[PDB]
RNA sequence: GGUGGCCAUGGAAGUCGGAAUCCGCUAAGGAGUGUGUAACAACUCACCUGCCGAAUCAACUAGCCCUGAAAAUGGAUGGCG
């Protein structure tokens, strides 16, 4: 069954100001300017709200499974919002029986260092995405703080880390080591 | 269960609205199921306490009845956990009093209420050095023999302003115990009135 | 008890279920029992004398510390005493054809029951535990010719007594 | 040794896990259904074993 | 809660197992779904509330595809597609 219509709106804060060229949007506050094309999902995405108050998808001949992705634009789009407002904070808290995991950020956020995650000599190193600055933290002892605009570049990069402090050939219900994300937040909350 | 039953609370709430004109609104907020059996054999020569759901929102079909009115001020407080607690003997406030028992205290971070909250220059008790709460804030203090004290006063947090985390955490450590009014009363209906506690209200 | 390792009377209160004579298998309360000055043999041989000249089929047993002094009283419990209510005391070594007996009146029996159920219950006045200890039967089944079963649906007495 | 509310981090990243019977894959808590294309999608799941 | 309920004691006070097996407070709480615990607790789930606003859910049965589905000179809806 198609469904004639299904749509949603964003509600845009008046700090922002998205500005979608065709069907890229853009959107610009105060932390900086991101930018995202939904040159694929195929809607209709008007800025109905003047003075700047509504973006709108559409989606409209669409049956079951394109009717989803309204809401999923819908959401980047949010997601954007509070990316280029607030601004996202995934902390990463190390954990461990024995070796202390041993970070070291290496030229602003970009190299993510770690000796010794059991024993291990093998130094791995990590990158992150352009506009994703890790840092290590204070207040806190074994602590990382991935800050960025992007939830999506954020969010690899954390996991980046995560991933590339795996444990092999043991029991990792035992073996409960590594740097794993503790606290997906903000920079600035409101 | 639930056309009969349900028909069924309709006819027990629809007595009590008639047959007890004076209703106390009762927020129970935090509560156990052992404290409700204590506090109802505690008032049993007194009260009769009612526990609904949405559905008292039914004073609107109490008010159907081609017959009262002033049921309409009852609108506004049928919201966010509430039951009635009818009574035949009251008499003003004096059994509304010796009700308040022991509770919050509490205190949490993000709350606002009620007046001027102190720390009278009494000496703490905790275990040495135990300062960084104090020292966080502002306070002088001073080791004479083991325990500490506060030598000097002043009001932490005024009427209005929020309460931090940090703040919260201390005064709590300390004992002392403000900020709460849940499970004891939220509004008082007697006659068509409308109380209010802020403070003639009994 | 308090900062540094204080007391001040000993009138602290210690809880014990079970009893056929005693204990004495290199046994009784321990852990609570010694370190509290007590003991584990004279204030458990000293437990028969009281928890005894009938009790011997399971025990309720509060035990009152005062300095190194353990009171041993039985206090009742509401199956317990409808176990006691019964056509009694077969006891150990046959016994045999079992404990789920079970033919017991217990007519007003049950009302000195509901008695003395000393405060624990919260109590609507009788009517209403003359149902509830009424209903947790398995042994006896109600009054001489009858059934728990039919009780609970009325009860033409006690009630207005009892207040 | 390692803080409880930090172990009970790891765990919920490698212990609290759903795992499909047919495919071994392993899976989310929630999971009435597996990904795999592989296994046919199965829901013959089971928790994943907690370490004695 | 009545409540180390009864059987079982090896522990099973709701819980290795079973007969069973019902009241109070009721609001609503099964003499218990489980975690787990020697047993508890502590936690959780039924039950029932608080907050939200209108559609929601379950078992079947079929259509279409996905899996089951593993063979030897290279590779055949006829090929191309
Ligand atoms: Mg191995
Ligand atoms: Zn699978």
């Amino acid at each position: 069954m198609k469904t004639i219509l299904s749509n949603q709106t964003v509600d845009i804060p008046e700090n922002v100001d998205i500005t979608l060229k065709g069907r890229t949007v853009i959107v610009k506050g105060p932390r900086g300017t991101l930018r995202r094309d939904f040159n694929h999902i195929n809607v209709e995405l008007s800025l109905l709200g003047k003075k700047k108050k509504r973006l709108r998808v559409d989606k409209w001949w669409g049956n079951r499974k394109e009717l989803a992705t309204v809401r999923t634009i819908c959401s980047h789009v949010q997601n954007m919002i509070k990316g280029v407002t607030l601004g996202f904070r995934y902390k990463m808290r190390s954990v461990y029986a024995h070796f202390p995991i041993n970070v070291v950020i290496q030229e602003n956020g970009s190299l993510v260092e770690i000796r010794n995650f059991l024993g291990e000599k093998y130094i791995r190193r990590v990158r992150m995405r352009p506009g994703v600055a890790c840092s290590v933290s204070q207040a806190q002892k074994d602590e990382l703080i991935l800050e960025g605009n992007d939830i999506e570049l954020v969010s690899n990069s954390a996991a980046l880390i995560q991933q590339a402090t795996t444990v092999k050939n043991k029991d990792i219900r035992k073996f409960l080591d590594g740097i794993y994300v503790s606290e997906k937040g903000t920079v600035q909350q409101a | 269960d639930r056309a009969t039953w349900k028909s069924n609370y309709f006819l027990k709430i629809i007595q009590l609205l008639d047959d007890y004109p004076k209703c106390f609104i009762v927020g129970a907020d935090n509560v156990g199921s052992k404290q409700m059996q204590q506090i109802r054999m505690s008032l049993r020569g007194k009260a009769v306490v009612l526990m609904g759901k949405n559905t008292m929102m039914r004073k609107a079909i109490r008010g159907h009845l081609e017959n009262n009115p002033a049921l309409e001020k009852l609108l506004p407080h049928i919201r966010g956990n509430v039951g009635f607690v009818f009574t035949k003997e009251d008499l003003t406030e004096i059994r509304d009093m010796l009700r308040a028992n022991k509770v919050p205290a509490a205190a949490r971070a993000g709350a606002i209420a009620p007046c001027e909250v102190t720390v009278p220059a009494q000496n703490t008790g905790l275990g040495p050095e135990k300062t960084s709460f104090f020292q966080a804030l502002g306070i002088t203090t001073k080791i004479s023999r083991g325990t500490i004290e506060i030598l000097s006063d002043v009001q932490l947090i005024k009427t209005g302003d929020k309460v931090g985390a940090s703040e919260a955490t201390l005064l709590n450590m300390l004992n002392i115990s403000p900020f709460s009014f849940g499970l004891v009363i939220q509004q008082v209906f007697d006659n068509g009135s409308i109380y209010n506690p802020e403070v003639l209200d009994i | 008890m308090p900062p540094k390792f204080d007391p001040n009377e000993i009138k602290v209160v210690y809880l014990r279920c079970t009893g056929g004579e005693v204990g004495a298998t290199s046994a009784l309360a321990p852990k609570i029992g010694p370190l509290g000055l007590s003991p584990k043999k004279v204030g458990d041989d000293i437990a028969k004398a009281t928890g005894d000249w009938k009790g011997l089929r399971i025990t309720v047993k509060l035990t009152i510390q005062n300095r190194q002094a353990q009171i041993e009283v039985v206090p009742s419990a509401s199956a317990l005493i409808i176990k006691a209510l019964k056509e009694p005391p077969r006891d150990r070594k046959k016994q045999k054809n079992i404990k789920h007996s079970g033919n017991i009146t217990f007519d007003e029996i049950v009302n000195i029951a509901r008695q003395m159920r000393h405060r624990s219950l919260a109590r609507e006045l009788s009517g209403t535990i003359k149902e509830i200890l009424g209903t947790a039967q398995s042994v006896g089944c109600n009054v001489d010719g009858r059934h728990p079963h039919d009780i609970i649906d009325d009860i033409n007495s006690g009630a207005v007594e009892c207040p | 040794i390692i803080e409880p509310s930090l172990r009970q981090l790891a765990q919920k990243y490698n212990c609290d896990k759903m795992i499909c019977r047919k495919c071994y894959a392993r899976l989310h808590p929630r999971a009435v259904n597996c990904r795999k294309k592989k296994c046919g999608h199965t829901n013959n799941l089971r928790p994943k074993k907690k370490v004695k």
